[PDB]
RNA sequence: CCCGUCGCCGCGCUCUCCCCCCUCCCGGCGC
RNA sequence: UGGGCCACUUUUGGUAAGCAGAACUGGCGCUGCGGGAUGAACCGAACGCCGGGUUAAGGCGCCCGAUGCCGACGCUCAUCA
RNA sequence: CCCCGCGGACGCUACGCCGCGACGAGUAGGAGGGCCGCUGCGGUGAGCCUUGAAGCCUAGGGCGCGGGCCCGGGUGGAGC
């Protein structure tokens, strides 16, 4: 046996939205496809917002 | 759209079956018979499929057309292929390739004529 | 119209003392009392024969009550002869103590 | 076309290193810089049908299966058996005594003759002596008796190959259902041919076994174990 | 102390480590050094793009020592073949624990 | 004679033996089937040697053979003719097989359908 | 396009010419 | 969850305790496996289902796998060894 | 500006498929998945059924790690 802590294997963290929007998952499926094909981080940052809980995502005031 | 529409009945569809570890499609003109984007024959806005003639001989090609595509008394068009068997598999071949109309079914529409072709031919003893 | 086989017998498997893995048997042929004396067994193929209620095929001749489990020497188990062999299947437990032939089958010499 | 120029010292190491090897094949001056069918044509077969048809030879499928396997990937060994390495064990020397282990044959004696193409032995038994003809034997189910004959000198017939030892066999002529029963040849015919291919080869085998001494009557025997001997002890 | 075993490999006692049980960390991942293109991907930037380079940086402890060591996984070896006589006591007193200065080669044949 | 699949892989299974329920033989009251022993001083939880095995994942079977007949074949439950169309363009790893409740002059007809459509059957008679 | 005998790695021969040693359908053969 | 218990070492009360109370680390509790014949805690080692190889601690008369080594050097006779 | 030819496997339910590496004890307890199971409702299967539903019995054939499920034979007689 080799000693390690198996409390921190499992990074929690949002790998699909949890909603059933399929207007949300077609453009996940849009910007999965940019992020993976594409040296772009901004897609990146873009496709792990729309995995993003409501809370997560607060409105933006227009001012 | 295709993938608008595929994202309600990619689970939720009359044509579904789902059974012990298996899933497949009932819609006419899905080759293959089984539930994905790629082989769904209502989805798309061109879709290929072949069935047993009317009778006891040959294969019916059924193609949509373009125009028609909210009006489905007119949306497909088929045609009877009744020759030998390398004539017909050659003529839907041609059907597809030349067309370029879906060319992913090519080889899904010539292998279910062949299957169908043979089912016709008569059980020997 | 000559034994050809060397007569070994059954011991039991490879085990500890309160686990035992039948897997592998423990064979003590006659005559070899020493490591240095297996050698020659290492590779040969052994077998149990034995006979039955019913009849089965036999190859090469009509059917009778002897049946076989096949099986070969695998290596030298421990300081004075004691050859392990391992079978097609594990042998029965009644075979213990009973007679296993070793074959001269496939041969370095 | 010729030889290697590079004898090999031990297998995948040639004897001379690359500058070596380049002076003995004298790239250093012979340096170079730079430099069906398809279809046929048959005639019309008209008349006024005319224009000789294109007929292309290896037509397309006329059927596919519903489904076809993946081509396996490339191995880069694995040859056939055929093109295998037949590996002769050190103790075996044509003109040796083996000892048939596994056959109908078991524990005869026998003397081995020339080793066959596939790798199986080929043993005579002195066909008078034994009763082993001309027969393939393996090399594995035998064993080297250190008692030798000198059959240099000796002339083994070249239709001695594993062609000519193969079984052969006569089942089934047009017959697939079987309810009326071939009741011939389960007596195997000794064809004429090999025969005359024993006679000629024991005639010019047998005086050389009977000059050693009771070597006829030591093939006579067969090989057996008492409840004596043990074979990791005895010399063969 | 009592649960290492240590000691000063020579030259052979590194080759046989590196050629036999060399796996290399790569994407934090164990991938066994199986061509020349796998180290110089990951540790040219410090001359080291070959097997050879890192024996040699490893057996001389070079200037990058830490990043050729680091990149190796580490070795996992077998029991060791033969027993160990002990394993609770030190080398010195019959044991197998501490340091043997040169035994410890003797230990890496058993050992893979 | 019989349908062959498209390939034979051989079916290795990891257990074959059932894994039967804790004290199942000395009571009615407990059949067979497994249940997880919750109990404090449980000797077949605390997996003590000798004792009956728990089911677990590492006894899975491989995802290539997983489900597949003895003889190369996948099942697939039909209850008529429609059912069997679907299974035409798979047609060499899975076989139909008709549902308990058809009755015995419509499985007649499934049984012709399947035979021309080179569809292998499980239980191709079953009401004669 | 009859079925990728393919990549990396290590080799041999040829697109140069001479030789030597066993040979060979051999040509008749005195071996 | 807020009843804990045990072992090495340190340590308080007690004649002492398989007693009572503390410190550190580990363990048992929550843990199966090899060894100590037997055993919550000792020694080894922690665990998906398997095949091959090798070890740990411990062993190798027989039970019982392995000394059936031509093992080495001594010591010891016990009428409760 | 391919071609004597008119040709060229599978795939990608993207909630899918594929690759590589490491790991796998567990009471109390927490979480995930369940094409595990029961009953009833809305849809759906041009579903099943007196040429035999449910239920039950079974030295019958199997599948799943498992919960369980399918199929054969018997009984049963109106539903699932
Ligand atoms: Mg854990
Ligand atoms: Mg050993
Ligand atoms: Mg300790
Ligand atoms: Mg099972
Ligand atoms: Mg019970
Ligand atoms: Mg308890
Ligand atoms: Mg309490
Ligand atoms: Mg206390
Ligand atoms: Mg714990
Ligand atoms: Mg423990
Ligand atoms: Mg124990
Ligand atoms: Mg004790
Ligand atoms: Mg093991
Ligand atoms: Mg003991
Ligand atoms: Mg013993
Ligand atoms: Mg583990
Ligand atoms: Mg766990
Ligand atoms: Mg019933």
């Amino acid at each position: 046996g080799v000693d390690i802590r198996h409390n921190k294997d499992r990074k929690v963290r949002r790998k699909e939205p949890k909603s059933q929007d399929i207007y949300l998952r077609l453009l996940v499926k849009l910007y999965r496809f940019l992020a993976r094909r594409t040296n772009s981080t901004f897609n990146q940052v873009v496709l792990k917002r729309l995995f993003m809980s409501r809370t997560n995502r607060p409105p933006l005031s227009l001012s | 759209s295709a993938h608008l529409q595929w994202m309600v009945v990619r689970n939720c569809s009359s044509f579904l079956i789902k059974r012990n570890k298996q899933t497949y499609s009932t819609e006419p003109n899905n080759l293959k018979a089984r539930n994905s984007f790629r082989y769904n024959g209502l989805i798309h806005r061109k879709t290929v499929g072949v069935e047993p003639a009317a009778d006891g001989k040959g294969v019916v090609v059924v193609i949509k057309r373009r125009s028609g595509q909210r009006k489905p008394a007119t949306s497909y068009v088929r045609t009877t292929i009744n020759k030998n068997a390398r004539a017909t598999l050659s003529s839907i071949r041609h059907m597809i390739r030349k067309n370029k109309y879906r060319p992913d079914l090519r080889m899904a529409a010539i292998r279910r004529a062949s299957a169908i072709l043979r089912s016709q031919k008569p059980v020997m003893v | 119209s000559g034994r050809l086989w060397s007569k070994a017998i059954f011991a039991g498997y490879k085990r500890g003392l309160r686990n035992q893995r039948e897997h592998t048997a423990l064979l003590k042929i006659e005559g070899v009392y020493a490591r240095d004396e297996t050698e020659f067994y290492l590779g040969k193929r052994c077998a149990y024969v034995y006979k039955a209620k019913n009849n089965t095929v036999t190859p090469g001749g009509k059917p009778n009550k002897t049946r076989v489990i096949w099986g070969k020497v695998t290596r030298a188990h421990g300081n004075s002869g004691m050859v392990r062999a391992k079978f097609r299947s594990n042998l029965p437990a009644k075979a213990i103590g009973h007679r296993i032939r070793v074959m001269l089958y496939p041969s370095r010499i | 076309p010729h030889c290697s120029r590079n004898p090999v010292l031990v297998r995948g190491i040639g004897r001379y290193s690359r500058s070596a090897m380049y002076s003995r094949k004298a790239m250093y001056k012979r340096k170079y810089s730079a430099a069906v069918l398809a279809t046929v044509t048959k005639p019309v077969g008209g008349d006024k049908n005319g224009g000789t048809r294109v007929v292309k030879l290896r037509k397309m499928p006329r059927y596919y299966p519903t489904e076809d396997v993946p081509r396996k990937l490339l191995s880069h060994g694995k040859k056939p058996f055929s093109q295998h390495v037949r590996k002769l064990r050190a103790s075996i020397t044509p003109g040796t005594i083996l000892i048939i282990l596994t056959g109908r044959h078991r524990g005869k004696r026998v003397v081995f003759l020339k080793q066959l193409a596939s790798g199986l032995l080929l043993v005579t038994g002195p066909l008078v002596l034994n009763r082993v003809p001309l027969r393939r034997t393996h090399q594995k189910f035998v064993i080297a008796t250190s008692t030798k004959i000198d059959i240099s000198n000796v002339k083994i017939p070249k239709h001695l190959t594993d062609a000519y030892f193969k079984k052969k066999k006569l089942r089934k002529p047009r017959h697939q259902e079987g309810e009326i029963f071939d009741t011939e040849k389960e007596k195997y015919e000794i064809t004429e041919q090999r025969k005359i291919d024993q006679k000629a080869v024991d005639s010019q085998i047998l005086p050389k076994i009977k000059a050693i001494p009771q070597l006829q009557g030591y093939l006579r025997s067969v090989f057996a174990l008492t409840n004596g001997i043990y074979p990791h002890k005895l010399v063969f | 102390e009592p649960y290492i075993a240590w000691g000063y490999p020579n030259l052979k006692s590194v080759n046989e480590l590196i050629y036999k049980r060399g796996y290399g960390k790569i994407n934090k991942k164990r991938i066994a050094l199986t061509d020349n293109a796998l180290i110089a991907r990951s540790l040219g930037k410090y001359g080291i793009i070959c097997m050879e380079d890192l024996i040699h940086e490893i057996y001389t402890v070079g200037k990058r020592f830490k990043e050729a060591n680091n990149f190796l996984w580490p070795f996992k070896l077998s029991s060791p073949r033969g027993g160990m006589k002990k394993k609770t006591t030190h080398f010195v007193e019959g044991g197998d624990a501490g340091n043997r200065e040169d035994q410890i080669n003797r230990l890496i044949r058993r050992m893979n | 004679a019989a349908l062959r699949p498209l390939v034979k892989p051989k079916i290795v299974k990891k257990r074959t033996k059932k894994f039967i329920r804790h004290q199942s033989d000395r009571y009615v009251k407990i059949k067979r089937n497994w249940r997880k022993p919750r109990g404090i001083d449980n000797r077949v939880r605390r997996r003590f040697k000798g004792q009956i095995l728990m089911p677990n994942i590492g006894y899975g079977s491989n995802k290539k053979t997983k489900h597949m007949l003895p003889s190369g074949f996948r099942k697939f439950l039909v209850h008529n003719v429609k059912e069997l169309e679907v299974l035409l363009m798979c047609n060499k790893s899975y076989c139909a097989e008709i549902a308990h409740n058809v009755s015995s002059k419509n499985r007649k007809a499934i049984v012709e359908r399947a035979a021309q459509l080179a569809i292998r059957v499980t239980n191709p008679n079953a009401r004669l």
